[PDB]
């Protein structure tokens, strides 16, 4: 747990880019990477988009979870949601963070999708907390994952089980 | 025998896929109470890639991109090998006690321990008696209760990966209502069952 | 030889009040003869390992831990108020329990650190500045107090690349 | 002080947290100069007919089974928390730059030190390559680019870089003849936060 040890985790997932070169001094690595040829997508993970952008070389685009309007239902969707709601590759609050850092050069609408990213962590943060104002008689077979995310339960991670063990061990 | 195997065998098998096969045997030993699991075959594994790509890059190794980009990748994979050797090295080095309670019991193959960690072992559990040596060994004790990391009930995290019904397994509480992307949690005791069947996981 | 932690002996030495149900002798640290009742102040770590049935002293439990306060804390589960008077108060019944006769206190504290699972709502940050309340603490709750001060300072540092 | 003391064992390396002038061996002498005023009494009744075998000597048993805990276990602790911020300076260098003085070695623990070295010698071994390729893992993380050249940093002492270099003078302004195998030590003990 820490800022960037699930990067080395979640920065490993894919994008979809469109390079400007042809092939490279060396024109492919063996491996899933497909052929390098200015003008036209490629798939890739996303420790190059970082080297990249800032190397000034190509643009970007981000997947389709990224917009207003799925990320305007999604959140009344999450309003009656008393467990959980939809999950857009389940480590998508990091991936904004590398992506808006750099990318806004280009991308259309960089601070709206902050906004409603953020209103929608909130509320499912808040939601996790009242998870323990329930949370009775050491019920440790019975909890909530079910669509649940990653990147909001290291925020617990080390207060409540690393005593709650040897607090709750009397029932 | 059966060839076409995902270890060093007669086909290609993927830097990311082989980021993969020992993903989970880092993720799993990162938060858990006491030791997993070894595995050995990693070390000729990785550096047999990792020198034919070193090489691979040495003809080449003029250019700005592709070394950088091959060394990045390298950097990322021996960033998760010394974490993994580092965090076993920890707990080993707080276990010292009754981990050798287990291994002569029977000393296992491959799967629980690896030789050099009990080389380690010995070297630590001789070397504090010898440092203690000038503390009290003109009157070192005349005549059990050290232990360190014995405890199995520290609150985990589930990923269950397997039919969306409740599979019943062996575990001592009501277990019930596993599912395909879902958990209710539960203590690690009961559960160090299914992590060796690699039927759930941790996170 | 103990659970150990970082507080590695304020764990055996939590001294007590109690009585005397018949005679002893050569009290040592404090006569090989003594009388029935006589009120005297005690360490744990010699009475840890005395055989609860057997009788040199007597059913004895502290005032604070008498069952008188801790009933009514028990519905005074909601404000139950520390300070430093009596600053761990979170795992005395993981040795003292039994030794009542009268089955008490192990409820007590139970619902007392069920109130913790209830609590902590609200410490979930370090807003500003150093030290805000600092002096209401046993120091186990303080370990998980400092650990989520860190977690949430460094999560912050994560929101972005700050 | 009736066994309390090692929250203030520590406390020579109060200040010394990434700034240290130096460290010393405290808080030893008069204390284990104890252990052997007191043997006398933990032994000095053993099956003996001083109380002819009677019931009433178990407090003794348990002081001397007790003063035994804390003096160990006080031990453990100014052992365990040496090695282990010196082993993170260590992982921060290997035996290149060793420790700021090399005086404060509580005589028995060139042991104790030298076998974790050799732990990390083990490491290089097994780890790196099955022969050991002994693996550059905490420091010296240039992206490969030139071997020789000088650079700026923050004014560091103990001059002890015996690699490669005649005389480097590494503080600020250890500007001279340094090549890739001379610097191979420094990221992070308080040097080069800023080229």
């Amino acid at each position: 747990m820490d800022p960037s040890i699930i990067e080395f985790i979640g920065e490993k997932c894919m994008i979809s880019i469109i390079p400007n070169f042809s092939n490279e001094p060396l024109h492919l690595i063996y491996g899933p990477v497909g052929p390098f040829r200015a003008g036209f997508p490629v798939f890739v993970p996303l420790w190059m988009a970082t080297h990249l952008r800032k190397q000034q070389k190509c643009r970007i685009v981000p997947p389709e979870w990224m917009d207003m309007d799925i990320l305007e239902e999604i959140k009344e969707e999450e309003k009656r949601s008393k467990f959980f709601t939809k999950m857009p590759c389940e480590h998508y609050m990091v991936v904004a963070q590398l992506v808006m850092s750099t990318a806004p050069d280009d991308v259309p609408r960089c601070e709206e999708l902050r906004t409603v990213i953020k209103d929608i962590f909130d509320i499912r943060e808040s939601k996790l907390r009242t998870s323990i104002d329930a949370f009775i008689k050491g019920e440790g077979t019975y909890a909530k994952l079910d669509n649940l995310t990653l990147l909001e339960i290291h925020s617990v991670r080390p207060i409540l089980p690393y005593s709650l063990d040897h607090i709750a061990r009397y029932q | 025998g059966l060839e076409d195997e995902d270890d060093d065998d007669m086909e290609q098998i993927t830097a990311q896929k082989v980021l993969e096969i020992i993903e989970t045997a880092w993720i799993n030993e990162m938060c858990a109470p006491e030791i997993l699991p070894s595995q050995t075959d990693m070390l000729e594994l990785m550096v047999s890639q990792v020198a034919h790509m070193e090489e691979q890059m040495r003809d080449l190794d003029k250019n700005d991109f592709r070394a950088v980009v091959h060394s990045m990748e390298l950097e990322r994979v021996r960033y998760i090998m010394a974490s993994y050797l580092r965090c076993r090295l920890q707990k080993i080095e707080t276990f010292t006690q009754h981990i050798l309670n287990q291994e002569e019991s029977r000393e296992p193959d491959d799967k629980r321990l690896s030789p050099e960690e009990t080389k380690f072992a010995q070297e630590f559990a001789s070397n504090v008696d010898e440092y203690f040596h000038k503390v009290a060994t003109q009157y070192m004790p005349n005549q059990e209760q050290r232990i360190v990391t014995p405890n199995l009930m520290s609150h985990v995290f589930l990923k269950a990966n397997v039919a969306v019904p409740a599979v019943i397994v062996g575990v001592d509480d009501e277990e019930v209502d596993m599912a395909a992307g879902s958990q209710h949690i539960i203590p690690y005791q009961l559960v160090a069952d299914l992590i060796q069947n690699n039927q759930a996981q941790l996170i | 030889p103990n659970y150990y932690s970082i507080e590695d002996i304020f764990v055996t030495q939590e001294k007590v009040e109690c009585r005397v149900n018949t005679k002893l002798q050569r009290m040592g640290f404090l006569s090989d003869d003594l009388e029935p009742g006589r009120t005297v102040n005690l360490p744990l770590w010699y009475i840890k390992e005395l055989k609860v049935n057997n009788a040199y002293f007597t059913v004895a439990v502290p005032d604070i831990y008498r069952n008188v306060h801790k009933a009514v804390c028990e519905a005074e589960t909601t404000h139950i108020e520390l300070g430093r008077l009596h600053p761990y108060f979170y795992e005395f019944g993981r040795y003292l329990t039994p030794y009542d006769r009268n089955h008490v206190i192990g409820r007590i504290i139970f619902e007392t650190l069920r109130q913790r699972v209830r609590h902590l709502l609200d410490i979930s940050k370090s807003d500003g500045q150093a030290a805000k309340a600092e002096h209401r603490l046993d120091n186990i709750e303080a370990k998980l107090h400092e650990a989520g001060v860190r977690t949430n300072s460094q999560y912050i540092e994560w929101l972005q690349m700050t | 002080m009736f066994g309390e003391k090692a929250f203030d064992l520590l406390k020579e390396l109060e200040r010394s947290s990434q700034t240290i002038p130096a460290f010393d061996d405290d808080g030893v002498r008069q204390v284990l100069e104890e252990i052997k005023a007191i043997f006398e009494e933990n032994v000095a009744q053993a099956s003996s007919y001083n109380a002819s075998g009677d019931r009433s000597l178990w407090p003794l048993l348990n002081f001397r089974h007790a003063a035994l805990q804390r003096n160990k276990r006080c031990l453990l602790a100014y052992l365990y928390e040496r090695c282990r911020r010196i082993k993170a300076l260590r992982w921060e260098f290997g035996p290149i730059i060793p420790g700021d003085i090399k005086q404060a070695l509580c005589e028995p623990e060139v042991t104790f030190f030298n076998n974790y070295s050799k732990s990390l010698a083990a490491y290089m071994c097994s780890a790196g390559y099955n022969q050991g390729l002994p693996i550059d893992l905490t420091n010296n993380l240039r992206p490969p680019k030139s071997l020789y050249i000088e650079v700026r940093c923050m004014e560091d002492y103990g001059k002890f870089e015996l690699d490669d270099g005649e005389v480097i003078h590494l503080k600020k302004n250890s500007q001279h003849y340094l090549p890739r195998a001379q610097v191979e030590s420094l990221v992070r003990q308080g040097i080069l936060h800023h080229i």
